[PDB]
RNA sequence: UGACGGAGCCAGCGAGUCUAACCUUGGCCGAGAGGUCUUGGUAAUCUUGUGAAACUCCGUCGUGCUGGGGAUA
């Protein structure tokens, strides 16, 4: 149940005070919680990041970060209707397609692309054929791992084709949802990292509140495809910046 | 100080094992 | 800033030029996205 | 070949030496590569595999 | 298997030409027509297959 | 096989190069059905099967 | 009983399509009639059988 | 039995992509309208 | 069942197979019409087998060309060679020999490389 | 003979059960060897075939070189 006590608050405070002064982690500005679940969660790791909805703290607005958008084959429909809409006309730093993306960016161009952007968002029909195009730098770890979006609010039936349109209000709504919420990727073992909060865009009670939000959404029973994956007793929590130790919370 | 407490804790846990 | 993006920069009224320089002076509260400026 | 030497000076010291894999595929080291330091180019009897270890028997 | 190149195998003699038949991509009418029997017949088919592979592997 | 391709002798007539034929890329068409059957069956055969 | 009913109506529909195809390939003059949707039908010429 | 007797007597889903149903974002009513 | 004729046109590594048969008059290169053959500045290199002899020869026959290999200009030279010698071979086999060698005379007076390529090279001086 | 930004297109070589990174942050299991998960950084002519680039077309600009500590927001 409820996880906000003096142990959690002291650990998170001491982590911020350590990362302000320590000359070994003055570049990574992030807090992750490591959930040590009881059992091994069974579902294998596809690289599709499911979305954990925070309830009362937008941790990122879609305009304070670089967004790369990856589209389908002809890309003219998505590029024009996204760039001359003025609901979405300034939201994407880049809009490209998979064919000319893998044509242009080969080798160290991918390292420059990694350092250039910080939100990779793909059309869901091309999201699966990305781990060869974007290489393994985007899939080792998870900080620039691409998100699925549906571009049209239209569903495919059998024996008939998806009519090719796109909806800029709908795609702004789901990028707003993506930047407003946090995310996780399931795996086989009992370790699971979830990003919660930033180093100066956030503070201790809101980081603690969204920590408890991710806990509730994860060990929930309903919301079962997207969130109900912790089937057993969640055993431990830790907080860490990417080069910082695992400050423990809630040892059950 | 709690930072150094817990990193010494995991260090001496591994040393004890 | 509503100034037409085809005018030459000489023929600028001072309210248009002060709107331009006001937007470029305080870009954050005019909710300009943070990737335009580095 | 990756790491039996730490420097191109060391490989230069050992040029022309006969090596072999653990499969008995004989070989010879030919020239030190430039940018990765202890890495060199060897030529073998035929195509060796990625699951092999080369060996320079010295005394 | 031995993968003979297309540039070689298009220029082969008439006796030496390699009969390589392509897979079928169309759900043809005879295959969508033809009936297979079930239950006791499919377990008879399973039994005869198990017996024949045990006989061949023993030989 | 490369040596046989070098020594094809292009004035090589067989009687089986009436029945056997060649696809667009130049390789050999092998009909995957039969060679004792026929792939296309007649209209009255289709009437009886249907 | 409900799944007997589902099996029976699916078998009725597939035999109806099979019978329309068989009826179509007999003989006589006919044209392909297309509706609003794309459900095609075949309308036969007003001509009695000799 | 009443529905079965009546029969006897009378959330997105992409088919090709099964990863979309955990994939796509839970959009809200607070996401589609106002100033960004 | 139809009177048909197959010819070949080659430049460096492009090769074009042209099937000519009797028909309504459609000339199709790689499925698309002949009026789509890029690089669009050599479309008249493709056209000159038609304009040298008139379209009234092509008013009763339909040609189709399949072109593989090569580059842009090698493919337009393969196309024009295939079209030219296919028209000549059709008028040989199924129309009269007088129109056959009138076509050969017209193409050979323009350039005989419409009909015979320059094939085996170099010269060892 | 440029610079941005889209689009159309055209090859021939090459098929060994073989082809291919490094350094970390931590969780869990294990007696240990280790296993598995997690995580940030660096490197990159990617990986077996589909595909080349120069080229062609369509919008947009508009041709007088490079530096660090100093000093204005």
């Amino acid at each position: 149940d409820i996880i906000k006590s003096g142990l959690a608050e002291k650990a998170l405070k001491a982590l911020i005070l350590q990362c302000e002064e320590n000359p070994s982690l003055k570049n990574d500005k992030d807090i992750h919680i490591i959930i040590n679940t009881g059992k091994k969660m069974g579902i294998n790791r596809d690289n599709i990041p499911r979305i954990i909805p925070l309830t009362k703290y937008k941790l990122f607005k879609p305009r304070d970060l670089n967004i790369l958008l990856i589209t389908k084959d002809p890309s003219a429909l998505y590029r024009e209707t996204l760039t001359k809409d003025e609901h979405t006309s300034e939201l994407f730093k880049e809009i490209i397609s998979v064919k000319n993306l893998r044509r242009r960016f080969k080798g160290s161009k991918l390292t420059q692309l990694y350092k250039d952007f910080d939100l990779v968002v793909a059309d869901y029909r091309v999201h699966h054929l990305l781990p060869e195009v974007l290489g393994s730098r985007f899939y080792h770890g998870s900080k620039k791992l691409p998100y699925m979006i549906r571009m049209s609010k239209e569903v495919k039936l059998k024996r008939q084709q998806m009519v090719e349109k796109c909806d800029p209000i709908y795609v702004r709504a789901q990028l707003r949802s993506i930047c407003k919420n946090t995310s996780y990727i399931p795996n086989n073992d009992n370790c699971l990292s979830v990003r919660v909060g930033y180093i100066q865009k956030h503070s201790i009670p809101e980081i603690l509140q969204n920590i408890q939000d991710t806990i509730n959404f994860l060990t929930d029973k309903s919301k079962r495809p997207q969130g109900g994956v912790i089937k057993g007793g969640i055993i431990s929590i830790f907080v860490k910046t990417s080069n910082s130790t695992s400050l423990p919370i809630y040892q059950f | 100080d709690y930072y150094q407490q817990v990193q010494r804790g995991k260090q001496d846990k591994k040393i004890s094992r | 800033a509503d100034v037409d993006l085809h005018k030459r920069a000489g023929e600028l009224t001072q309210e248009e030029l002060e709107r331009i320089v006001q937007i470029m002076q305080n870009p954050t509260h005019y909710k300009i996205p943070a990737w335009f400026l580095n | 070949i990756k790491d039996m030497f730490s420097s191109a000076m060391e490989v230069a010291r050992f040029e022309g030496a006969q090596i072999k894999t653990v499969s008995g595929i004989r070989g010879e080291i030919k020239r030190a590569l430039s940018k990765p330091e202890g890495h060199y180019r060897a030529a073998f009897e035929d195509k060796i595999l990625m699951s092999d270890i080369v060996i320079l028997r010295s005394w | 298997g031995l993968k003979v190149p297309k540039a070689v195998q298009k220029e082969l003699p008439f006796k030496s030409q390699i009969h390589q038949m392509k897979p079928q991509k169309k759900k043809t009418y005879m295959a969508k027509r033809a009936v297979v029997l079930g239950g006791d017949e499919k377990k008879a088919r399973s039994f005869i297959q198990k017996v024949l592979t045990i006989s061949k592997a023993k030989d | 096989l490369r040596e046989k391709a070098k020594e094809r002798n292009p004035d090589e007539y067989y009687h089986a190069m009436h029945s056997r034929k060649t696809d667009a890329k130049g390789l050999l068409i092998s009909s995957r059905h039969g060679d004792e059957e026929d792939e296309s069956l007649s209209m009255d055969q289709v009437k009886l099967l249907k | 009983v409900k799944q007997h009913l589902q099996r029976e109506t699916q078998l009725k529909q597939v035999q109806q399509r099979m019978d329309a195809q068989r009826e179509l390939l007999k003989k006589g003059s006919k044209k392909k009639i297309v509706d609003s949707s794309g459900k095609i039908s075949f309308k036969w010429k007003k001509q009695r059988k000799r | 039995l009443e529905d079965i007797q009546q029969s006897i007597l009378k959330f997105v889903k992409d088919h090709r992509y099964p990863g979309l149903t955990p994939g796509l974002a839970p959009v809200g009513l607070s996401d589609e309208e106002d100033s960004s | 069942a139809v009177p048909s004729v197959q010819t070949f046109g080659k430049k460096k590594s492009a090769t074009a197979v042209a099937h000519v048969k009797a028909g309504k008059g459609l000339i199709k290169v790689n499925g698309s019409p002949i009026t789509l053959v890029e690089p669009e500045i050599l479309r008249f290199k493709v056209y000159e087998p038609l304009l040298l002899v008139g379209l009234d020869k092509f008013s009763n026959i339909d040609i189709r060309v399949r072109v593989t290999g090569g580059g842009h200009v090698s493919q337009v030279y393969a196309i024009r060679q295939a079209i030219a010698k296919g028209l000549v071979a059709y008028h040989q086999k199924y129309v009269d020999e007088q129109s056959k060698n009138e076509l050969k005379k017209a193409f050979t007076s323009y350039d005989r490389t419409l009909l015979i390529a320059d094939s085996r090279r170099p010269e060892p001086k």
